[PDB]
RNA sequence: GGUGCAUGGUUGUCGUCAGCUCGUGUCGUGAGAUGUUGGGUUAAGUCCCGCAACGAGCGCAACCCUUAUCGUUAGUUACA
RNA sequence: GGCGAAGGCGAAAACUUAGGCCAUUACUGACGCUUAGGCUUGAAAGUGUGGGGAGCAAAUAGGAUUAGAUACCCUAGUAGUCCACACCGUAAACGAUAGAUACUAGCUGUCGGGGCGAUCCCCUCGGUAGUGAAGUUAACACAUUAAGUAUCUCGCCUGG
RNA sequence: AUUGGGCGUAAAGCAAGCGCAGGCGGAUUGAAAAGUCUGGUGUUAAAGGCAGCUGCUUAACAGUUGUAUGCAUUGGAAAC
C-alpha cells in the first residue's frame, strides 16, 4: 500500500550501507549479483554471533566488509577456531576475484537496528513461540535500551489456519510530517510447517539537530 | 467529619 | 485476593467494511476478608483486558461485613425483578448456589446460606442482584440504638 | 461581632419562584417581591459554626481550595485576595477529571513548572513561533489551572457561592466524603453538601463579604494577622 | 505443474482525505457517550472560544531538492 | 377550550330536561362501593321502506402511459352521500395507557365561585396541562391530573 | 404464581355505562363466641412418614417405643 521506509528517507538522508562504484555493465553486474548473495548467506547460518550488518566497499577489484557484530565471542571463539572456517568460506563464495580482508569491530546501539530484531523474531517464530509473549518480551528488550516508539506487526497466521482474527497496533512518535524522525524499518519471512509468517519491525531512533541531509 | 484527621 | 476471571463476551462494532471486535472480560477480586470488587475491561487482547479489570476491581473494592462469616437474618434482594434468596444456614451444612454465586460467596469470606438464583441471571444482573441483597444489612447493635428501646435487635 | 446583623440589610433573596422546599428550614416568609428572604439568626448560627470548623481544620494546614467563577465583580475580588494572600484558588470552570485523581494534577503541575523553566531559560533562541506559542499555552492553561501550585495532598474543603451553578465540581467533590460550604440560594440538597449557608448573591455586599470573611478566616488559620473577624466596619461594594 | 479467503511482500484505491485512536475521569445496570460535539479559522482532529473533558498518538504545516534576490569558494574546453 | 361514562357535538329563534362545581352552622343517620348474568347507549360503513339526482363516489369506462394496471393523472358516470323508520350492536370504540378508593416535593397555565376589589395583583375551593423531586420500569418516561404508592372488583394473558 | 406474576411500548382492561345475586368493608357500646385459638377427654387402624432401640455374622428386611396434620365433646377469650 505504502513506500518502504527505508526507500524513503535512505538513500537521501540516512547513511548507506553497500557503498560501491566502477564502471557499469562490466563488471559491476558480478558485484551486484554477488554481494547481496554473500550478505544473506551471512546471516543465514551465523545468526549466532547477531551480527547487524557488513557494509560492503567494491571500488576498483576490492571488497572491504565491514563487519558489526554486536557479540563477537562467537565470531572469536576460542584461539580463533572460528574465523579460520569463516574465512575459508567467504573465499569459496567470494573466489579468486578480490581480496577479503575481514575486519572485526563491535556495533555501538545495535538495539535501534531492527535488523538483528527482525532475526530474534524469525527465530522465535520458528521455534513456535507465543505472539502475546514474544511481543511482549521484545518490548521489554526495546525499553531495556530505552530506545523511542517501536510498532511490531506480524502478517499470516496466528498458530492456525484461515486467518479470522484481528490485530492493529499503532504506537509510539512516528511522525512523517517532520523529515528529521529517522525511522528504521525492518521486515522478515520466517518459515513454520503451515507457511510463511511476515514479522515487519518499525523503529523510531529519535531527532537529533542538523539533519535532513546523508552524513 | 466535625474533627480533622 | 483471588483474581477470578467470572465472565469473557465476545463483542464487536459494525462498519461498511470490516468488523472491528472489543470483546470484554469480567473479574472480581476479594480477599475473602471483608473486600470486594468487580470490574469490567474491553480491549484486543485477552491479557491487557484481563489486567486492566484486575486493575479497575482492585480499585473498586468496598468494604462488606464479617459476622460468623453469614447474614444474621433473612433478605430478599432484588435487581429488577432478578430476586435472590439469603437465608441464614447452620454451621457444617455446606454451600447449595450457583457457580456464581458460590464464587461470590466464597470471595467473600462468609459461611453457607440457603440461596436460590431465581430472575433474571444475567452475569452483571447476578452481581446486581447481590450487592443489592448485601448492601441492605445492618448492625443489630446499631438498630438496637436506631430506637428508643435498646434490645439488640 | 462575627456574622453580625449590620450588613443583613440587603442580605435576602436572590430569584423567584425556582426554589427547593427541602430549603425551607433555613428561610423566612416570603413578601410580596417574591424573593425568597433568608432568617437572619439561623444563618448567623451556621456562619459561627462554618467559621470554627475552618479555623479548626486550616489551623492544622487542611488543604483548602477557592472557586469562584461570577461574571466579573465577584470573580475580580477572589482574584485579588487570592493573589494578596498565598492561598489556592480556581477562579474559572471546572472540565473534571482534576479532583478526582491527585495523579491528574501531579503530571499537569509537573508539566506547568517544566514550561515555566523552560520559558525561564529561553530567550527566542528558537523560533519566535514556538517560543509565543509556548507562552500562550501557558497563559492559557494557567487562567484557569494556575492559581494552586501549592498543595502536596488531597483537598479537606471547598468553598462555592453556588453548588447547582457548578454541579460538575460538586459532582467531583461528591465521590470524597470531604466537607464542603457552600451559599446555597434556595434551590440545593442538604445532603450532597454538608454546611448549609442560606444567603443570596444577587446583592455585592452578601457575597462580597461572605467571601472576604471566609478569606480572612482561612489567612488566620494559617497563623497570619486578622483583616476582618470582630470588625463592625462594613465596607461598601456594589456589583459593576 | 494446481494451490492469492492457506499466504508474506507488492500494487492503484477512498486520498493527500481528515478521519481513526491510547490512557484517565464522569455517567449507563451493560452495547457505549463525553475527545469525535457546537461558533469561528485553515488543505487539514491547526488552534481559539464555550465546553466532562483531560493529556497523548496517528495524517497534516515546517525538516529534502530546483526557482526568484544577494553574498561566498570558484574556473574551462564558460565570460573573452 | 368545553359538554357526556365512553359515542359524538358549533347559523339562529323557541320548546322539556338532566348532569357539573362551590359553601351548606339545614336534612335521614349508614342507607357505601363494586359486581357473573341481564339491561341501556353505542362512530363510520352496509341492508330493506319514499323523496334524492347539489356535489362526491363506489360498478366502472375513456384518454395518457406503464416491457407492467379491476391502479396511478384527469374526465362521463352508478347504489350510497342527506331526510323520516326498522336490520348496524360492529372499529387505532386507543390515552397502544381497567375502574373505584385514600395518600405522596415543588415551580409555570386556564377558567367558575369566594373574596380584597375595576377584570387586572393575590390566593381558597373544583375541572383542566407543561417543567420538574423522590421512587420505579431495561429504558422510554410516568412523574401528587402517575404508567407511583397500597386495598376491592371482575376480565384477560402463559411461545409463536 | 392463595408462599410464588403481570396487564402503555414484549401476548395480556370486553366500546362504555346501569347493573341483581353476591363480594368487600365507615368509629364505638351489650351479648352470644356463631369463625378463630387454647385447655381436658375421646375419635385418627395394620403396614408405612418421623426419631430412640432391636435381630438382621453393620447392610437390604422386619419389630418395639413414642410420634405426623386433622375431627367430636367441654370452659373460655372480645382482639379480630
Amino acid at each position: 500500500q505504502k513506500v518502504n521506509s527505508n526507500g524513503l528517507r535512505f538513500g537521501i538522508n540516512k547513511n548507506w550501507i553497500s557503498r560501491w562504484t566502477a564502471n557499469s555493465h562490466a563488471q559491476t553486474a558480478k558485484w551486484l549479483i554477488e554481494d547481496e548473495k554473500i550478505r544473506n548467506l551471512f546471516f543465514v547460518n551465523y545468526r549466532n554471533a547477531q551480527v547487524s550488518n557488513v557494509e560492503i566497499e567494491r571500488t576498483q577489484a576490492t571488497v572491504d566488509v565491514f563487519v558489526y557484530a554486536a557479540q563477537p565471542a562467537f565470531l572469536i571463539g576460542s584461539e580463533n577456531k572460528n574465523i579460520q572456517k569463516i574465512t575459508k568460506q567467504i573465499k569459496q563464495i567470494i573466489g579468486r576475484t578480490t581480496n577479503l580482508d575481514l575486519t572485526i569491530n563491535e556495533i555501538g546501539s545495535p538495539m535501534l537496528s531492527a535488523r538483528i530484531i527482525a532475526r530474534d523474531l524469525a527465530n522465535a517464530i520458528e521455534a513456535r513461540v507465543p505472539l502475546r509473549t514474544a511481543m511482549r518480551q521484545s518490548l521489554i528488550k526495546v525499553l531495556k535500551a530505552g530506545a523511542n516508539g517501536i510498532k511490531v506487526l506480524v502478517s499470516g497466521r496466528l498458530n492456525g489456519a484461515e486467518i479470522a482474527r484481528d490485530k492493529m497496533y499503532i504506537e509510539g512518535n512516528m511522525p512523517l510530517s517532520t523529515l528529521r524522525a529517522d525511522i528504521d524499518y525492518a521486515l522478515e519471512k520466517a518459515q513454520t510447517t503451515y507457511g510463511v509468517i511476515g514479522v515487519k519491525v518499525w523503529i523510531n531512533r529519535g531527532m537529533i539537530y542538523t539533519k535532513g541531509l546523508n552524513r | 467529619m466535625g474533627n480533622f484527621d | 485476593f483471588e483474581e477470578r476471571i467470572v465472565k469473557l463476551k465476545r463483542i464487536s462494532k459494525t462498519t461498511k467494511g470490516g468488523r472491528n471486535m472489543r470483546f470484554s472480560v469480567l473479574v472480581v477480586v476479594g480477599n475473602r476478608k471483608g473486600k470486594i470488587g468487580y470490574g469490567i475491561a474491553k480491549a484486543l487482547e485477552v491479557p491487557n483486558a484481563i489486567k486492566k479489570a484486575i486493575k479497575a476491581a482492585h480499585n473498586s473494592l468496598h468494604t462488606i461485613e464479617i459476622h460468623k462469616g453469614s447474614i444474621y437474618h433473612e433478605v430478599i434482594g432484588r435487581s429488577g425483578a432478578s430476586r435472590v434468596l439469603l437465608k441464614p444456614a447452620p454451621q457444617g451444612t455446606g454451600i447449595i448456589a450457583g457457580g456464581a454465586i458460590r464464587a461470590i460467596i466464597e470471595l467473600a469470606g462468609y459461611s453457607d446460606i440457603y440461596t436460590k438464583n431465581l430472575g433474571r441471571n444475567t452475569p452483571i444482573n447476578m452481581i446486581h442482584a447481590t450487592m443489592d441483597g448485601i448492601l441492605k444489612q445492618l448492625s443489630p447493635r446499631r438498630v438496637a440504638i436506631l430506637r428508643n428501646k435498646n434490645l439488640n435487635e | 461581632s462575627l456574622a453580625k446583623l449590620g450588613e443583613m440589610r440587603t442580605h435576602v433573596g436572590m430569584v423567584k419562584r425556582y426554589w427547593n422546599p427541602k430549603m425551607g428550614f433555613f428561610i423566612e416568609p416570603e413578601r410580596k417581591h417574591n424573593n425568597d428572604h433568608f432568617v437572619l439568626e439561623l444563618q448567623r448560627q451556621s456562619l459561627q459554626t462554618a467559621y470554627n470548623y475552618v479555623k479548626e481544620v486550616a489551623q492544622n494546614n487542611g488543604q483548602i481550595l477557592f472557586v469562584g467563577t461570577k461574571n466579573d465583580y465577584v470573580k475580580k475580588l477572589v482574584n485579588n485576595i487570592a493573589k494578596r494572600v498565598d492561598v489556592a484558588f480556581i477562579t474559572q470552570r471546572w472540565l473534571g477529571g482534576t479532583l478526582t485523581n491527585f495523579k491528574t494534577l501531579s503530571i499537569s503541575i509537573n508539566k506547568l513548572n517544566k514550561l515555566v523553566e523552560k520559558q525561564a531559560e529561553n530567550a527566542a533562541d528558537l523560533t519566535k513561533k514556538e517560543n509565543l506559542m509556548l507562552s500562550r499555552e501557558i497563559e492559557r492553561l494557567e487562567k484557569f489551572f494556575g492559581g494552586v501550585k501549592s498543595l502536596k495532598r488531597l483537598p479537606n474543603l471547598l468553598i462555592v457561592d453556588d453548588p447547582v451553578y457548578e454541579k460538575n465540581a460538586v459532582a467531583e467533590a461528591n465521590i470524597l466524603r470531604i466537607p464542603v460550604v457552600a451559599l446555597c440560594n434556595t434551590n440545593t440538597n442538604p445532603e450532597l453538601v454538608d454546611f448549609i449557608i442560606p444567603a443570596n448573591n444577587h446583592q455585592p455586599q452578601s457575597t462580597c463579604l461572605l467571601m472576604n470573611l471566609l478569606a480572612d478566616a482561612v489567612a488566620e488559620a494559617k497563623a497570619m494577622p486578622t483583616m476582618f473577624a470582630y470588625k463592625p466596619d462594613e465596607e461598601i461594594q456594589i456589583e459593576i
